[PDB]
């Protein structure tokens, strides 16, 4: 297909609420939720669940691109997940990269759906997050690899819903135009669209 | 250089089975509720326990069934001849002050002062072998001269193993020679560990012989701690009346 | 073992690691039907006979031939060789890890390689009954073995036999006849006599020197039969033919080999030897030379000319590729003949591969690129060549030398008879057959004729071709360098 | 947030069937939980899930200018992370007890009991040599750690490749995996711990604790050990007073639990290799 | 490494340590002068209190954020935290500090302690915040004036304002002291000095000094003579208060 062989599982980890091992190709992330939870009076805030993600590499320590990452992935659950439900609690989001193969983003926040699903926490739309590559030539490549993204100059991962499909999230390294960014989207909503069926079979056979 | 003489004989001119001359005092610091010194060679170390004492910033965590033991380690910069920064918030004192919280909260015998503070510090201020052993038995001493119940004296000492004999209170050249060293601390009228750390390659056999070699070092420990005490505690009361 | 070949080939720098992961990328993938094409170009000889001729136990089988009868009384001779050259495309790391690898190493044991056995057994090679591309060089001659009409053809066959050589002489003559095989056999070991007396009257030398391949119960020596010089000369006409094209066609560039004559202060020792033992020889020429070696017999010593052949092949130099421009010598010694460049192994020389595309682009089937003509490259790739070759000699005799101190471990044999080669003041080198090995003895006062090479204690006298037996003892004193050692007896 | 408090009735019923000796699953005292060895696609990954509790352990390299005072063996860098999948609790600088003595554990086991030649990865002694270090994290947390963190680097730094490089005099030439074969490393023996959990002062011992085994328990043994019995570290914690019986039979047993280790271990390589030779980039071992 | 900041190099030198010259020196002026002032309070808005200050090179913002919940027990607080921007001064270094930043903030807190009276602050901390944009010469000083106006500003109550000044002194035969000097005139010094009084009722609040050398009588005129620059410096102050409030009244 357009996109590359990926799978995931549910219910790993017996200790957090709900987690999910998503991977693509070789790239495979892992997530681990804790529902709704204590929470101090001064990371709280009355009619809103706090929501906080943590990810972490296997390598070195956690720096500043990890942190902007992991803002984008608060932000984007905080558009998807309902929080006037639980208010004065918290949910946390734990991601570890097992392995790093490119579409990186794109794995994380399949993972964190996924996750937030086996926790069964309210939301209001799932969300999925491919990733396309322009290389010079503006032939794209949609899910691709770490040899592609360092031969391409561009390179987008965008965060997607189910509901309308609209745009979630975006985050770009190199430097694109308007044209191209236009048609990477389509591209994105058709992957999307694949991602989703995976997402209904996988939970199909979870529930049989 | 050398470990083992084929005589028996070590570098500082004693055997195996014996160790330095520990001499010690108690009452150095008046402005505290227990203090202690010690040298067992060059080393020196340095206790002091403030007393069992109110909680501050109770931060839920005094605890009502029991006391609360909270021992700091420290070891001076120029202790080492290689000058060292960062002496406390290092990954080695907190493990020491882990090690130092679990031994005197077996022996400390807490039971008996609930919702309160036992702060125990300890200072090394030179370092010539056998690091930790001192500093167990500077806070002994310290300890019981804040007259604070515990069950026994917590002696602690360490032993080696060199040309297949066993050696007893190593100091910093065998210990940096590699060798296994296996440090301990025990309670002498029961005879029960309240430690025991070890750190180098060695094989299982060769166990029992420093064990109970450490063993017996420390109760050599004890007679001269004990003898230490004693003149200490007659000399009070004298003096009292 | 294990350990002492690893040694030697990190001393000698014979590189041994394993093939990375891109090199076996480039390799096609192995599903690997005969593809039509690429068979454009090339031609159709299926309905051919073909039987390649293959020592004991063999895998980089890359030659092949054939002797089809023709109606004009003539008839059409014709060696193949593994096209590699279309496997092997230049630019790639294959071929830089193949240059490097200048050339596969065959110890008495193992084969350090420089293609992977994937493209070495089993796509390049040969094999019986499977359809494989080829490079083809074909001639049309006569009875007597002169060229009428040659060709260079790239092609496709399919080899019908994979033989051994004492499978091969029965075949021949075992009085068996078929139209399949053993005809071509006998019809070709034909020519291959006649060439081979034709170069012989041409000057061209014969030599031997002891050599000897362990299996190790108890080693053997290598033997000499027909099968062997028949291929042998077949190649040979091939390389040189290839060589002639390859340099009328380009003057600038390209592979050749030469074999520098020896400066005439290298036979005196040879001359004085046979000299002390009155036989006359003529050591101005190649010619002179070896039509003396095979006059030089006497009954006395049977076992006498290969001797003369040993003391000639310790003077020869050595015989070194370069480029048809920065040099200008364009003779080889040996065989008496001007021109010379490898042609058949490109499995085991990588000298053979660029030959095979400086022919292929002679004949039009391929196209060019600038590390073909441009003189320093090739200069540089050729000098390394002939280092890695000169590496490979050091390392399987050091591997042989090994091998013999082994058996000679395990088995203490003493007293085996020797005869001499050398006399010198200090020691007395010897030659033991049986084990096919030479060596030394000190005997560190005495009388050393030079003007005569001979020695002289006070009850006898050391001249050459004369006998004395040995004992082998070996010292391992020093780990490294366990070493032999010879002791004398009478 | 904060770990849900132990009820009175679970801690009796435990110590109960502590003096019955029963453990809850169904298995004996003197075993472990079904350990389970998998590898990831790039050398040097390895997650190690014993029972619940399972650990991911990465392997890396770099080049960097040594330390005077040893300026021929190379460097090693240790460091085990908690990840807050692994229990509630491990919020981020909150449970640094557990890491400190986590961590020099695991440094003293490996480190100085030279189960690696710090001296085969020198490439240019004094100005550039090898850095090795060796990231644990802590995924889910159902009881024994160190045996698991201890697995997982023995796993990693037996399944790591460097990538090779040539010299001469200065001149140094690093090269890519796909250039050339990527070199293993140079282990003498690997060490893995066991760990021993004393219950009721000393009478009773059980090995391969839970998480609850580890709340209602008193004090922790751990035990460092070859397949050719060779005590590396031993540590008592939890201020618990045993004898020395004890500590003789406890290493009687983490012989034969560290042998069994060791063969699972070596199997577990063993079908990686082969299954790469094959076409496939998993490997897969079972207690 | 500091994982929370960009990756950058490990260490880095400037090139001036790499120049080749005699740099220039001031040479002669009136010793008793003082460089021109330009002070003006309200500059920031989403800061209850601001103030900023501009003497020469010297260039120092001070904002206050006001009481935040945090008798002699129930009594105020002011934290202070003094920051020099790392694009000031011939070197640069890395924001945290550690050294001399925390000299010069117990010397602000020690200055405004005095001044301001927190027995009517109770039970609350205020945070004052310094930043130096450009070091050009007496800089503590200019700190805490600064401080004093935001402060004042902020409509903090007081007992009178805080005015510094920053003393060197000449390495001449005929040593003299310098008022009001520069970067220049202060690296290729012997001795430094900083007052800092409360005018009104003429109290020192918090002084400062150091020297390759000195004596008694030497540091008491320069201490007399900071005084006299720190009386002469006040009126501007008052006129910068005064024109803030103008302002505001003009606003509503
Ligand atoms: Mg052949």
């Amino acid at each position: 297909c357009s996109l590359r062989h990926f799978a995931c599982e549910q219910n790993l980890l017996s200790r957090p609420d709900g987690s999910a091992s998503f991977l693509q190709g070789d790239t495979s992330v892992l997530a681990g939720v804790y529902g709704p939870a204590e929470v101090k009076v001064s990371k709280e805030i009355f009619n809103k669940a706090t929501l906080e993600v943590i990810l972490r590499p296997k390598i070195g320590l956690p720096g500043v691109a990890e942190k902007s990452r992991e803002r984008l992935i608060r932000n984007t659950c905080e558009a998807v997940v309902l929080g006037t439900l639980h208010p004065r609690t918290s949910i946390t989001v734990v991601l570890q990269v097992v392995s790093d193969a490119g579409s990186l983003l794109a794995c994380c926040l399949n993972a964190a759906c996924m996750a937030l699903v086996d926790a069964g926490v309210p939301m209001r739309a799932l969300f999925c997050g491919v990733a396309c590559a322009l290389d010079s030539d503006g032939t794209l490549v949609l899910d691709p690899t770490s040899k592609q993204e360092k031969e391409a100059r561009a390179v987008l991962t965008f965060a997607l819903d189910s509901v309308e499909r609209k745009l979630l999230m975006s985050s770009t390294k190199g430097l694109y135009s308007d044209t191209e960014l236009q048609q990477c989207l389509a591209a994105a909503q058709a992957a999307s669209q694949h991602v989703f069926r995976f997402y209904r079979e996988s939970l199909q056979r979870r529930y049989s | 250089l050398e470990l083992l003489s084929d005589q028996g004989y070590r570098v500082d001119g004693r055997r195996a089975g014996e160790l330095r001359k520990i001499q010690a005092r108690m009452g150095v610091f008046a402005q505290a509720d227990g203090s202690a010194y010690i040298e067992q060679g060059n080393t020196k170390a340095l206790a002091v326990v403030y007393g069992p004492h109110e909680i501050r910033g109770s931060r839920a965590r005094a605890l009502p069934d029991r006391a609360l033991v909270n021992c700091q380690y420290s070891s001076a910069t120029f202790s080492t001849g290689e000058r060292k920064r960062r002496p406390h918030g290092d990954r080695k004192s907190c493990e020491m002050g882990l090690q130092l919280r679990q031994t005197f909260e077996a022996a400390i015998l807490t039971q008996l002062h609930p919702r309160s503070q036992i702060d125990i510090y300890v200072q090394v201020l030179q370092a010539d072998g056998g690091t930790y052993a001192a500093c167990v038995n500077a806070a002994t001493l310290a300890v019981l001269d804040a007259g604070i119940p515990m069950r026994d004296f917590v002696c602690a000492c360490s032993a080696g193993f060199v040309d297949g004999t066993a050696l007893a209170d190593l100091s910093h050249v065998e210990e940096a020679a590699g060798g296994p060293q296996l440090a301990l601390a025990l309670l002498p009228a029961s005879g029960q560990i309240a430690l025991l750390e070890m750190d180098a390659r060695l094989h299982e056999d060769h166990l029992e012989r420093v064990l109970e070699a450490a063993a017996q070092a420390a109760r050599d420990v004890h007679t001269l701690l004990d003898r230490v005490v004693r003149q200490h505690v007659r000399e009070a009361s004298i003096l009292l009346g | 073992k294990e350990t002492e070949t690893e040694v030697l080939l990190l001393e000698h720098d014979v590189p041994h690691q394993p093939f990375s992961q891109a090199v076996l990328s480039f390799l096609p993938k192995m599903p690997w039907s005969i593809t039509e094409k690429d068979m454009k170009n090339r031609e159709d000889l299926r309905h051919l006979c073909i039987c390649s001729v293959d020592p004991p136990g063999c895998t980089d089988i890359n030659d092949a031939l054939h002797c089809r009868e023709l109606e004009n009384g003539n008839l059409e001779v014709g060696v193949h060789i593994a096209d590699v050259s279309h496997f092997i495309r230049p630019g790639n790391a294959l071929d830089q890890e193949s240059a490097r690898r200048g050339t596969t190493v065959y110890l008495c044991e193992k084969r350090i390689d420089m293609v992977p056995e994937l493209l070495s057994s089993n796509l390049c090679s040969l094999k019986c009954d499977v359809d494989r591309l080829a490079f083809s060089c074909i001639w049309e001659m006569n009875h007597n073995a002169e060229i009428l009409k040659t060709k260079f053809t790239k092609s496709v066959i399919n080899s019908k036999a994979s033989l051994t050589y004492a499978e091969a002489q029965l075949r021949i003559d075992s009085a068996n006849m078929n139209d399949d095989i053993t005809t071509s056999l006998r019809g070709l070991n034909k020519l291959a006599k006649i060439l081979k007396k034709r170069r012989i009257e041409k000057g061209a030398l014969t030599l031997s020197s002891p050599e000897v391949r362990f299996h190790p119960i108890d080693l053997q020596t290598k033997e000499l039969r027909e099968t062997n010089s028949m291929v042998e000369e077949f190649m040979l006409l091939a390389n040189i033919s290839v060589a002639k094209k390859i340099h009328e066609e380009f003057s600038e560039h390209a592979l050749l080999r030469k074999h520098p004559a020896p400066p005439p202060s290298n036979y005196e020792i040879l001359v004085k030897a046979a000299r002390s033992r009155n036989l006359e020889i003529k050591t101005d020429t190649a010619k002179s030379l070896a039509e003396s070696l095979d006059q030089a017999e006497s009954p006395t010593f049977p076992y006498l000319n290969t001797l003369l052949r040993i003391l000639a092949t310790r003077c020869m130099m050595q015989a070194v590729y370069f480029c048809s421009g920065m040099d200008n010598d364009f003779h080889h010694y040996g065989l008496a003949s001007p021109i010379y460049t490898h042609f058949t192994s490109p499995i085991r020389r990588y000298a053979d591969v660029i030959v095979h595309r400086l022919l292929a682009v002679a004949i039009g089937a391929d196209c060019t690129y600038p590390e073909l003509t441009d003189k320093h490259k090739l200069a540089d790739i050729c000098k390394n060549l002939n280092f890695r070759h000169k590496m490979a000699q050091y390392a399987q005799r050091a591997s042989v030398a090994f091998h013999t101190q082994l058996f000679f471990k395990s088995n203490g044999i003493v007293s085996e008879e020797a005869y001499i080669l050398f006399v010198r003041k200090n020691a007395i080198v010897v030659l033991i057959p049986k084990y096919g090995l030479e060596g030394t003895v000190f005997f560190e006062q005495l009388i050393y004729d030079d003007e005569i090479p001979s020695l002289k204690i006070e009850d006898t006298v050391f001249h050459v071709f004369d006998k004395v037996k040995v004992k082998i003892m070996l010292d391992s004193s020093n780990l490294q360098h366990q070493k032999i050692r010879m002791s004398l007896v009478e | 947030m904060k770990e849900t408090p132990l009820s009175n009735c679970e801690r009796r019923f435990l110590l109960r069937a502590i003096e019955e000796k029963k453990r809850l699953d169904g298995r004996q005292t003197y075993d472990y939980r079904n350990i389970r060895i998998s590898f990831g696609t790039d050398y040097g990954c390895c997650i190690v899930e014993l029972g619940k509790t399972r650990v991911l352990g990465q392997v890396s390299c770099e080049l960097v200018s040594p330390k005077l005072n040893r300026a021929t063996e190379g460097i090693l860098f240790f460091n085990l992370e908690l990840s807050q999948m692994a229990a509630p609790a491990f919020e981020p600088g909150r449970q640094s007890d557990l890491l400190v003595k986590l961590n020099r554990l695991m440094e003293r086991c490996l480190r100085n009991s030279k189960c690696i030649d710090t001296e085969s990865l020198c490439v240019v002694a004094g100005e550039k040599v090898w850095q090795i270090r060796v990231d644990l994290h802590l995924l889910n947390h159902d009881g024994n750690i160190i045996d698991a963190a201890s697995i997982a680097a023995i796993v990693a730094l037996c399944h790591f490749r460097r990538p090779d490089v040539s010299v001469q005099g200065d001149e140094v030439t690093l090269y890519t995996p796909e250039e050339r074969d990527p070199v293993p490393l140079s282990i003498h023996h690997m060490p893995i711990c066991v760990s021993f959990a004393f219950f009721q002062q000393g009478t009773y011992l059980l090995v391969d604790p839970n998480e609850r085994e580890e709340r209602v328990m008193d004090g922790l043994l751990v035990i460092a050990m070859n397949k050719h019995r060779e005590i590396c570290t031993i540590q008592s914690s939890g201020g618990i007073m045993l004898l020395k019986d004890q500590v003789l039979r406890c290493s009687k047993i983490a012989g034969v639990k560290v042998a069994e280790i060791t063969e699972l271990i070596l199997k577990a390589l063993e079908n990686d290799q082969k299954v790469r030779k094959e076409g496939g980039k998993f490997g897969f071992a079972e207690s | 490494g500091d994982h929370r900041r960009i990756r950058g190099p490990e260490e880095s030198q400037p090139p001036q340590l790499y120049a080749a010259d005699e740099e220039e020196a001031p040479g002669t002026r009136d010793p008793t002068r003082l460089r021109p002032v330009y002070a003006r309070a309200g500059l920031l808005s989403q800061a209850k209190g601001s103030a900023y200050l501009e003497a020469g090179g010297t260039k120092v913002l001070c904002a206050v954020s006001g009481p935040r919940q945090a008798p002699a027990a129930l009594r105020g607080r002011l934290l202070c935290d003094f920051r020099r921007a790392p694009f000031a001064g011939r070197r640069r270094r890395a924001p945290p500090g550690g050294c001399e930043e925390r000299e010069l903030a117990l010397a602000l807190q020690e200055a405004l302690e005095p001044a301001v009276r927190l027995g009517r602050y109770p039970r609350a901390q205020l945070e004052v915040s310094a930043l130096l944009l450009e070091d050009g010469g007496s800089a503590l000083a200019a700190a805490l004036t600064a401080a004093a106006l935001a402060l004042a500003d902020a409509g903090v109550e007081m007992y009178d304002l805080v005015v510094g000044c920053g003393l060197s002194l000449a390495p001449g035969p005929a040593p003299t002291w310098l008022l009001d000097p520069t970067r220049l005139e202060e690296e290729r010094a012997a001795a430094g000095l900083t007052v800092a009084l409360m005018p009104v009722l003429n109290q020192v609040a918090g002084l400062l000094g150091s020297g390759e050398g000195g004596l008694t009588e030497s540091w008491a005129e320069a201490v007399r003579l900071g005084l006299e620059g720190c009386q002469r410096l006040y009126p501007v102050l008052q006129q910068s208060l005064v024109r803030a409030a103008r302002r505001r009244g003009a606003a509503a």
